[PDB]
């Protein structure tokens, strides 16, 4: 699960 | 005369299932046939003159599914075996008339597992797998061997790469590059691999380097006019263009080529649609 590391926010 | 395709991607919460098509003659950006999946992190290639999207992920779901397109039909088929698992920021790359899946996430793991297919019998086969676990790994193909740069660990993005015998079934560990990247863009240009952009531990990356297999050496390359994380690269009419990503704050659909003989990255206006994790794929017409 969770979102991909490609789009996931870093702020 | 070779014609340059973008597909899928993410911009702003959603994954995105549109196509187009950039043709070098009139520096004009097309939209064609949308894919059946919504797909950001996909691995494209073009084999046998199809345009592959293997994997991504579609907003809700990681994808094992893979589609092709016939620019001669302007149609997509879902006629494709998927992969084994998951295939999500997967590299993907042909080598010897089979096209590789290398890396990715499966939504439960960093994956150091590759895969190939054969064309001729619609099947997916296990290889060798890689060395380390590479989520947004990016792919290349010189000298009969298969590289696999960078990528995530799941922990940190990473700086080593290594490369694919298809003679033997082994991955060999070679120099690492100068920045660790994670969703980077690669392509062979000139006999050498061009590792741009993607993402460091704190930052989207403008920076580029070069690989020269004979030396076993990296070397810096002049950095884009923009920051590029999840960004395309690919050749085209002997041209290296850098497609879309994400600078930090913006979702992109420029473009940038590369000029050697002036050493700098010229940036152009680009595609219809902003696509951080899109993939790009070069078909001769
Ligand atoms: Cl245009
Ligand atoms: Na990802
Ligand atoms: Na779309
Ligand atoms: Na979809
Ligand atoms: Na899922
Ligand atoms: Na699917
Ligand atoms: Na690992
Ligand atoms: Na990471
Ligand atoms: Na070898
Ligand atoms: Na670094
Ligand atoms: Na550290
Ligand atoms: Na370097
Ligand atoms: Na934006
Ligand atoms: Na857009
Ligand atoms: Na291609």
């Amino acid at each position: 699960l969770g979102l991909p590391d490609l789009v996931a926010k870093y702020n | 005369g070779e014609v340059l395709f973008a597909v899928g991607g993410w911009c702003s919460g959603d994954a995105i299932s549109s196509v187009e098509r950039y043709d070098p003659q009139t520096n004009e950006w097309r939209m064609v046939a949308s894919m059946s999946k919504r797909r950001c992190g996909v691995g494209v290639s073009v084999l046998d003159d199809l345009l592959y999207a293997v994997g991504g992920h579609d907003g809700s779901s990681y994808l094992n599914s893979v589609e092709r397109y016939d620019p001669k039909t302007n149609q997509w088929s879902s006629d494709v075996a998927p992969t084994s698992t998951c295939r999500t920021s997967v590299g993907v790359a042909v080598l010897g008339g089979f096209l590789y899946a290398v890396g990715g996430q499966d939504g439960v793991s960093c994956l150091n597992i590759v895969e190939r297919y054969d064309p001729k019998e619609n099947k997916w086969t296990r290889v060798a797998s890689m060395s380390t676990r590479r989520l947004g790994v990016a792919v290349a193909v010189l000298g009969g061997f298969l590289y696999a740069v960078g990528g995530s660990d799941g922990t940190s993005p990473l700086n080593t790469v290594e490369r694919y015998n298809p003679q033997e079934n082994r991955w060999h560990t070679i120099a690492p590059m100068g920045t660790r990247r994670k969703h980077l863009g690669c392509a062979v240009y000139q006999d050498m691999i061009y590792a741009v952009g993607g993402r460091d531990d704190t930052t989207e990356l403008s920076s580029a380097e070069r690989y020269n297999p004979r030396t076993n050496q990296w070397s810096p390359v002049v950095a884009m006019t923009s920051r590029r994380s999840g960004v395309g690269l690919a050749v085209v009419n002997g041209q290296l263009m850098a497609v879309g990503g994400f600078d930090g704050t913006t979702y992109l659909k420029t473009i940038e080529v590369f000029d050697p003989d002036a050493n700098t990255w010229r940036l152009y206006g680009g595609m219809n649609y902003r696509r951080l994790g899109g993939g790009v794929g070069v078909i001769k017409m």
